[PDB]
């Protein structure tokens, strides 16, 4: 009518076979073009590979736990007890951690057997109506509570070299009393003073999980070499073990990769701590100087990381006259110290280091944040490999997620990286390039890609490169 | 042989309840958490966006029983600002925002459609392009069918809707039924309310995506029975509906998960069915990948009609608008509105043409209400069944000039290239439209491919 015919006219002529015949077919091309594509679609879904099953992890599988040995120096002088507690957990939710073990807070009056009891708390740290409090706001924050029962914390053998089983029946006994209170784990330590300690641990360890699989059993000894620590390790197996196997080195990476890989590779791939003693900091082994390196190791590793106290600002004992080195005080501010008022400076404290984005909290803070996220380092497959003399570098990759590429430089001098890979598998592959998420050290440009044959490692540097799941 | 009208009250609450509960509330429950930080901010957000497009909504009701015509925005700018600005409006309508709009919403049903064949990882692109690409072809053959079916499709989907959102505020009534407090407390609300309001007006531009399509049942008039009560009726309705549904789906969103797993999180509605059912939670990724079916038929039954009445003010070729007896339905602007759809099954990141033509989205509906306001003190005499309060059109033009406003001093990158699509759409109309003279070299080969598909597809002219 207007560019076109009228109705009569093409009803007329367009209505002829032939022009029925072109409609009809046209109809039934429609049809099986649109019957190709479904199928199409169909054996393009079943011709995608899988994806694999999540592995049903627990809460201590998620972040780093936090100890915490004396409880006097970690507030100060007056409000030293678990009262004044209550008041840092919003700090430590800062950290991202998932747990705490609280120190011995029992009644133990020194070597006599008789007058040491598990099941009643010493007035200087308060009474179980406070505690139960500090369970149930703790509780509120995510995070979780563990319960050290080493009995004789105070004396120099921790398990009493006087009578034997008798000290351990009343941990059998202090198990049950402090899981109807509702803490998450115990914890006992020096455990290499103990006598029967492979056969103690498994019964702790069946009674605890015997309550739910939601709780922890955690020990910890002196020993540094792997066949004390197997020993352990070959009657049960779920039990977290902290030790000071990594404590030995701090030293060149050959002998940090050799030790981790050889424990990995003895354990079979299991569930494992990592960490660098039982009760003490990392500046007691480490000079400052290697302090980010490790920190950057301890997150990205197949495992637990269990720090202590004043470890994200790095707390040094032995930089302040007048402290004993197994309780240091914790430098929350500029008059935490009372003695010699000019000792401690700006960036030694937790609020002079809350506030510099290039300082050592906020580098746990980063990594504490990633570690608690991705799936490619909360249940990813380890990977090391072949670089340059004193180098430590190692891949992370769960299923398709985003892969984790960690490069550590222990030695004192630069060099190259060297990346000669050769050895994973096609899901995990080294790309031609790779971004940048961290660095432990100013002086490069954080997001930026950059490819992985140039790279260089100046001192005490490490990385950690980041790459997608592709060819 | 006309197109037989048909849409009854409760087809159009339909239209408009179908179109509108789509995606966005299943995927950008976040943004706003991203933006605003705090959950009582986000809902502040929420109930703001539900007010803007309620005051918008009956500003638009008022202007269809005012004008009363099948294309409205373009209709209306037709007769108040001329020929030139509503075939701008008419052509970047035709080749970018209808077809962007139905692919995405396409892709969303597709990918939680196969959702629970991959339920931690990704689905496969070419697999879910390919279903997109199937949806889209099925409902514009419902609907070049009859139109009776393609309105049945909607009410059907739409009570789809209805009882997959109630099952999840009912899910999170007995979370609250429980006394447990993740969120939602009394003065723990409000930690994290990003202020400045300079990162704000992101996120009011982030809840106004699930707002969208309530102007959609002003391209459908002239095809309700009765349309001056019930168009009004059924927008005052449907729309107030909406801005409770709203709020209690994502105040029961943050009862049953926190700030920390819903910003790491890509699925929310997966993340509450997992927490709330377990197994037996796959019906939550089909029951949002059928709200994503219902808002494309919705869709490309008024992207249709849109292009049926720019052919009959000469703005378009007049193939379009030839109406197939005894069907009495629009084939070849059906046939076209799905091949412009399937054409964006070709773009790798089209999510960022949003912020492409955000501005000129909202300057036509600016642009139609100060025509409005102009019509009624230059025309004043007119049939108007429903008049509306004045100064909620004032508060809403210049609501529209801030929202475009944030355009150009706060993210002018893109503006310019946008703006360059619209003056190469005007050489396209001076050549189509203003060049008569015409020589017969070219429109005789005109007249030869349109009888060629009118006889393809047996349409004949419209003719009150
Ligand atoms: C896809 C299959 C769908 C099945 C149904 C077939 C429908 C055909 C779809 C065609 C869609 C076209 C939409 C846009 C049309 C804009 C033009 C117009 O409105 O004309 C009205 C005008 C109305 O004619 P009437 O029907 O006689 O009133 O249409 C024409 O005269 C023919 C226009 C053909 C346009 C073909 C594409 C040309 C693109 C621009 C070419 C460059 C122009 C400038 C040259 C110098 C460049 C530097
Ligand atoms: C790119 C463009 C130009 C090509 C257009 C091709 C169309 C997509 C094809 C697909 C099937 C074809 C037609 C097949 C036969 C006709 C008649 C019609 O037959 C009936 O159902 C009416 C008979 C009855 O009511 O009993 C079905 C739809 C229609 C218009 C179809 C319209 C669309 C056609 C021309
Ligand atoms: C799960 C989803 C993604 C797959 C597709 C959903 C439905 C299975 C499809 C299949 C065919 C569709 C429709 C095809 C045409 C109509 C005919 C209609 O019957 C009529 O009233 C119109 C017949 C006429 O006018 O003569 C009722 C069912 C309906 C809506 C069908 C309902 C089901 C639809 C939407
Ligand atoms: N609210 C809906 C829902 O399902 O949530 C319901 C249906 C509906 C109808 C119209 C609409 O207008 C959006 C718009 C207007 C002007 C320029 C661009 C765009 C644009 N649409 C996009 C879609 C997907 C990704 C990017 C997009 O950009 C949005 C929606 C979504
Ligand atoms: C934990 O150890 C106890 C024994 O030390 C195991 O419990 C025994 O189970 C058998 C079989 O029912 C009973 O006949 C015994 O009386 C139980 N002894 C008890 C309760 O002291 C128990 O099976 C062990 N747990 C696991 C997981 O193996
Ligand atoms: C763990 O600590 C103890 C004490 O500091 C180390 O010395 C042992 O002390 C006990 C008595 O307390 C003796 O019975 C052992 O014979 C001592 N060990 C040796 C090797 O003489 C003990 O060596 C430490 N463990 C390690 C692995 O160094
Ligand atoms: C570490 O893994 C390697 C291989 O996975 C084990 O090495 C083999 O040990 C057997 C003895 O058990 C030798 O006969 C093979 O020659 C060794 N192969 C290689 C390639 O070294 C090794 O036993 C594992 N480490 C531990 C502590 O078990
Ligand atoms: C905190 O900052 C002070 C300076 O503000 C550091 O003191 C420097 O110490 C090194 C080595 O002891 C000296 O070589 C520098 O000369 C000192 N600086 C000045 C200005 O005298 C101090 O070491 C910093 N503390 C930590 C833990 O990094």
């Amino acid at each position: 009518k207007f560019t076109g015919l009228s109705k009569e006219e093409l009803l007329k002529v367009a209505g002829s076979p032939g022009w029925v015949r072109t409609r009809w077919a046209l109809l039934l091309l429609f049809w099986l073009g649109w019957l190709g594509m479904l199928a199409g679609a169909v054996v393009i879904i079943v011709r995608a590979p899988r994806c694999r099953e999540l592995p049903a992890q627990k809460w201590w599988h998620t972040g780093a736990l936090y100890r915490i040995g004396d409880l006097q120096a970690f507030q100060g002088h007056g409000a030293g007890n678990l009262a004044g507690l209550k008041g840092r957990l919003d700090y430590l939710s800062s950290l991202k951690v998932k747990g705490l073990v609280l120190g011995p807070i029992h009644k133990n009056q020194k070597d006599d057997v008789a007058q040491t009891d598990l099941l009643q708390i010493d007035p200087n740290f308060g009474s179980k109506e406070d505690f139960d409090s500090l369970l149930q706001s703790a509780k509120k924050k995510s995070i979780r509570v563990i319960l050290d029962l080493t009995p004789n914390y105070r004396g120099e053998n921790s398990w009493f070299s006087t009578q034997v089983d008798t000290v351990a029946t009343k941990v059998k006994d202090a198990l049950e009393f402090w899981l109807q209170a509702g803490v998450d784990g115990f914890q006992v330590r020096d455990i290499e003073n103990l006598k029967d300690a492979s056969s103690f641990l498994a019964e702790w360890q069946n009674i605890t999980k015997g309550f739910s699989e939601d709780r922890l059993l955690i020990a910890g000894t002196n020993s540094s070499d792997l066949q004390q620590i197997l020993s352990l390790l070959e009657s049960n197996k779920d039990l977290l073990l902290t030790s000071s196997y990594l404590s030995d080195s701090g030293s060149t990476g050959e002998h940090t990769k050799s030790l981790v890989t050889q424990y990995l590779n003895a354990t079979g791939n299991r569930w494992c701590s990592w960490s660098l003693s039982q009760a003490r900091l990392l500046t007691s082994f480490l000079p400052a100087q290697l302090l980010r390196l490790y920190q950057l190791m301890l997150f990205t590793l197949p495992g637990t990381p269990v720090f202590s106290y004043g470890d994200e600002i790095g707390l040094d004992a032995a930089a302040l006259p007048g402290q004993p080195m197994e309780a240091p005080v914790m430098l929350w501010d500029e008059s935490s110290f009372p003695d010699i008022p000019g000792a401690v400076s700006a960036n030694m404290t937790v609020k002079g280091q809350s506030e510099d984005p290039g300082s050592l909290l906020s580098l746990f803070r980063r990594l504490s944040d990633q570690r608690s996220k991705e799936r490619s380092l909360l249940h990813g497959d380890f990977h090391a490999f072949s670089a340059g003399p004193g180098l430590f570098s190692y891949i992370r990759h769960w299923d398709q997620n985003e892969r984790f590429l960690v490069v550590l430089n222990f030695g004192d001098v630069g060099l190259s990286a060297g990346l000669q890979a050769s050895d994973l598998p096609a899901s995990a592959s080294l790309p031609a390039k790779a971004d940048l998420l961290l660095s432990t050290q100013p002086g490069r440009e954080e997001g930026s890609p950059l490819e992985l044959e140039r790279l260089k490692l100046e001192p005490h540097e490490g990385l950690l490169l980041r790459f997608p799941y592709a060819a | 042989v006309t197109l037989q009208r048909n849409i009854t009250l409760l087809n159009g609450v339909a239209i408009i309840v179908g179109t509108i509960i789509g995606s966005g509330i299943f995927v950008t429950p976040t943004g706003v958490l991203k933006e605003a930080g705090s959950p009582g901010l986000a809902l502040v957000v929420w109930a703001a966006c539900g007010v803007f497009s309620i005051v918008g909504a009956l500003c638009y009701a008022e202007l269809g029983t005012t004008i009363s015509k099948s294309g409205g925005d373009y209709a209306y700018m037709l007769e108040v600002y001329g020929s030139l600005p509503a075939f701008l409006k008419l052509w970047i309508e035709l080749l970018i925002i209808r077809p962007s709009s139905q692919y995405i919403v396409a892709l969303v049903f597709a990918t939680y459609l196969l959702k629970p064949l991959f339920p931690t990882c990704p689905v496969p692109e070419e697999a879910a392009k390919l279903v997109a690409c199937l949806c889209v072809l099925l409902l514009t053959a419902v609907n070049c069918y009859s139109v009776k079916a393609a309105t049945r499709v909607q009410d059907a989907f739409a009570a789809a809707k209805l009882l997959a959102l109630a099952l999840i505020i009912l899910l999170g009534f007995v979370q609250i039924g429980k006394g447990d407090v993740s969120n939602l407390d009394p003065n723990f609300s409000f930690e994290g309310t990003k202020l400045d309001v300079g990162n704000i007006v992101l996120a009011l531009y982030s809840g106004l995506f699930a707002y969208g399509g309530w102007n959609y049942l002003n391209f459908v008039t002239e095809e309700m029975i009765n349309p001056y009560r019930n168009l009004p009726l059924a927008i005052i309705i449907s729309l107030p509906i909406v801005t409770l549904v709203y709020v209690l789906t994502n105040l029961a969103y943050f009862t049953t998960l926190s700030t920390e797993q819903m910003l790491s999180s890509e699925a929310v509605a997966v993340d509450f069915g997992n927490y709330h059912l377990g197994v037996m939670s796959w019906i939550i990724p089909v029951f949002v990948g059928l709200s994503c079916f219902g808002s494309v038929n919705g869709s490309l039954f008024t992207s249709s009609r849109l292009f049926f009445v720019g052919s009959r003010e000469g703005h378009l070729p007049s193939i379009l608008s030839m109406i197939h007896p005894q069907l009495l339905t629009p084939v070849p602007s059906l046939v076209f509105t799905c091949v412009m759809t399937l054409l964006y099954a070709f773009s790798k990141d089209i999510f960022s043409v949003i912020n492409f033509f955000s501005f000129f989205n909202w300057l036509c509906v600016a642009l139609a209400i100060i025509g409005m306001i102009w019509l009624r003190h230059r025309k004043p005499e007119l049939e108007r069944p429903i008049k509306v309060n004045l100064a909620l059109p004032v508060f809403f033009i210049l609501a529209c000039l801030f929202l475009i406003a944030v355009s150009f001093w706060k993210t002018p990158v893109e503006c310019g290239i946008g703006f360059t699509i619209i003056l190469s759409g005007l050489p396209v109309y001076f050549f189509g439209v203003w060049w008569k003279n015409k020589p017969k070299w070219l429109l005789q080969g005109i007249f030869s491919t349109t009888v060629l598909c009118q006889k393809l597809m047996q349409v004949v002219p419209q003719e009150t």
